[PDB]
RNA sequence: AAUGGGUCAGCGACUUAUAUUCAGUGGCAAGCUUAACCGUAUAGGGUAGGCGUAGCGAAAGCGAGUCUUAAUAGGGCGUU
RNA sequence: AACCCACUCCCGUUGAAAAGGUAGGGGAUGACUUGUGGAUCGGAGUGAAAGGCUAAUCAAGCUCGGAGAUAGCUGGUUCUC
RNA sequence: AUUAAAAACACAGCACUCUGCAAACACGAAAGUGGACGUAUAGGGUGUGACGCCUGCCCGGUGCCGGAAGGUUAAUUGAUGGGGUUAGCGCAAGCGAAGCUCUUGAUCGAAGCCCCGGUAAACGGCGGCCGUAACUAUAACGGUCCUAAGGUAGCGAAAUU
RNA sequence: AUCGCUGUGAAGAUGCAGUGUAUCCGCGGCUAGACGGAAAGACCCCGUGAACCUUUACUGUAGCUUUGCACUGGACUUUG
RNA sequence: GGCAUGCUUGAGGUUCUAACUCUGGUCCGUAAUCCGGAUCGAGGACAGUGUAUGGUGGGCAGUUUGACUGGGGCGGUCUCCUCCUAAAGAGUAACGGAGGAGUACGAAGGUGCGCUCAGACCGGUCGGAAAUCGGUCGCAGAGUAUAAAGGCAAAAGCGCGCUUGACUGCGAGACAGACACGUCGAGCAGGUACGAAAGUAGGUCUUAGUGAUCCGGUGGUUCUGUAUGGAAGGGCCAUCG
């Protein structure tokens, strides 16, 4: 019956977009429960924050059945 | 001396030629709350940042 | 839910610390973690915060 | 410090250490510095002569900073590792 | 149709001391500079002191190196 | 009536007057009016009580010091390219 | 004084309460003084305000007055325990007498308060909850409750509607 | 070198715009305007402003009061 | 059990006089209702004062008494989480619209192992819409400790064993970011549960479940330890209020 409080907005979202040169620890997607999924060098953290775990360039791939949008990165 | 430093500032940061050191906050009292991971970060005695410098070396009298 | 502690059974606190709920299993507990300091690992007791 | 009202680092970060009153009457001396002195000995009173040392000094310990060049020696004085090997080299002595 | 001024002439508001930082400009330079005071006195003496040449650590300390842990094993600060 | 007051009207409001005048009005042997001398004073007197009065000043006189109080407010800050 | 002369204040009368005299009280760092060169028919303070008829109920709250004597409670006292130093015995480890010292703080402590009673011309209070009857709002009632107790005579659209 | 109107405009114009009137200057009167003059708004808001009053706000404190120890004694008893 | 009582320290009572007191009489200083002194009387170790202490104390005093706000007051609000607004990267206001949190968990975690929903359909002698669940069409619509969003089966729900990785030291590099904070993250060891093993594990499907500094408290410590040896106090590390 009384409105107000929101909360202080996470800054989530895709970091470090998808043709982009990475370095080994870089947080590559800020995400609120997978919506993207962990690739061939990516890491999968606790909170569901996708990192990079090897050099190269994120390919962001649509693979497998279940429709799983995926975040790779390959070495090139 | 005709020129007073903050006696209150000088516990705080200790001066070294990298910088101003100084120790980090919420290490005190509430600590089976935290993880272990953010005890073990806080445990040194970090660096003063580049816009706090102004303020502290004014404070400890050095501008 | 109140803080425990969890001392080693020698003259050595290391005391990893955590908490429980004592309004459930009025005794204590005897699960025993990693020690850094004596490097065996001992009979962790009571908090006895007192 | 006044940052607006709130609070400021000087009252915010917590206090750390205490200062040594052991180390208000230590000093350094370096080995580039030991030739300035007079009569081949090196002496806690001899470094005072030269104004390479304060008074009130009475403990100093001589690192390695640079070249010796002199034979000196170094009574009552502690030298580091790398700076006894420094003054033995250009024929110094140590003794106490 | 908000403030101030009727007008003239005088007066009327970023100073000074002591500490300090940065810039410019100079003297000396791995050193530099003196304070009280002395002085037939802006000279000259007086280098107590201050800063510089080495740091790191809360500290003992060690020093071109500590801390930590049973760990010279892994990073921060410094370094021709 | 004097005297002391000050209810009402009007005038006066740059006044004759920093509280009056004119016409009426209240008390007028009393808890009255008054001269002269004295007593009490600033968180303090005094008050038939209104925060009234204490030298045209009173929810704390005047004066001089602390003192150039303080003012996150107001106003103002003077030759030229 | 200088916009309020009144219903405000004062008052005689009334009541309550304090005060046994070096009085209560007041002004005074104090001596002292006033009260008063007075003495309970007196003095101080509070409230009402000639007179006439009168002045109901409530002692819970808060104040004041009296009361046992129990519990809690202050400085003061310093029981006992725990430490710090070190003679000395033991080959040493050790404990450690005595001191000196630092904390601990059992007992001993009054008034007050908690507790009990009285006191309203002490400060105060003299219901709201609904359907009742009715209407703007009610104790006449059966009331349901609640409280220390629920307004008596008087008066009433009022200086109050 | 000081008109009306109707618009506009920091939003109610002698001064802007457009347009009507209007020779120059007093005197006597009357007060519609000049948001006329007078008092750095009294209401209202503001200020980590003030003052003075209140209390069952906080912290004190004069006064009153209680006990310990002083000034402060002996002598028996009730009494431990 | 105690006996008489000397030697004595604690709380009463009434008494004694010599402290003290007298704003009582009388003398003297003195020509004085002050004041002393002398003496008589009274009270009397009380009163009273100093000091320490408890209580009362608007008599007096120095103050405080927040901000937001479609003016102010009243009410609501203040930190954190989730969606909308928010314009398909972040971010983004309103006293705009909607809901939540101030925790749970020694298993509800790790791991080993075991294991996959709900729905309609139906079989009446005690339940008959529906249970016990037996088996037929199933077509995430279930469940997740908790709000909402987003996620899931390589389960990201239950059973059960071990009984601990709800590890210690760290930490390349990022994300957020005014600062203080905050978020994500291996390999060697201390060393580990587990699996017989590749390997997974530095808590929980994720994001709320929180609080700086200064003072104290506690356990360590190698550090300091005001002449020296110690202690006291301090510092560091851990943790509590």
């Amino acid at each position: 019956t009384r409105n107000g409080r929101d909360s202080e907005s996470k800054r989530l979202g895709v970091k470090l977009f998808g043709g982009q040169a990475v370095k080994a620890g870089n947080i590559l997607v800020r995400l609120r429960g997978t919506k993207f999924h962990a690739g061939y060098g990516v890491g999968l953290g606790k909170d569901h924050t996708l990192f990079a775990k090897v050099d190269g360039v994120v390919k962001f791939e649509t693979k497998g059945a279940f429709g799983r949008k995926y975040v790779s990165i390959v070495a090139a | 001396p005709k020129m007073k430093t903050k006696s209150g500032a000088a516990k705080r940061f200790k001066k070294t030629a990298g910088g101003l050191k100084h120790k980090h906050a919420f290490k005190s009292h509430i600590l089976t709350k935290m993880t272990t991971k953010r005890k073990r970060q806080l445990r040194g005695t970090s660096m003063l940042n580049k816009s706090d410098v102004a303020r502290v070396e004014r404070s400890l009298r050095l501008r | 839910r109140e803080l425990i502690r969890l001392v080693s059974s020698a003259g050595t606190g290391h005391f990893y610390t955590t908490d429980k709920n004592k309004r459930t299993k009025p005794e204590k507990i005897e699960i025993k973690k990693y020690d850094p300091v004596v490097r065996q690992h001992v009979i962790y007791k009571e908090a006895k915060i007192k | 410090g006044f940052e607006g009202g709130q609070q400021p680092l000087h009252r915010r970060l917590p206090k750390f250490g205490f200062v040594s009153l052991k180390a208000m009457d230590r000093a350094e001396v370096r080995t580039s510095e030991l030739a300035k002195v007079e009569g081949d000995v090196v002496s806690l009173q001899t470094l005072k002569d030269a104004n390479l040392i304060n008074q009130h000094v009475q403990r100093v310990k001589v690192m390695l900073s640079g070249e010796v060049g002199r034979a000196v020696t170094l009574k009552g004085i502690a030298a580091t590792k790398g700076a006894r090997a420094a003054i033995e080299a250009a024929g110094g002595k140590f003794e106490d």
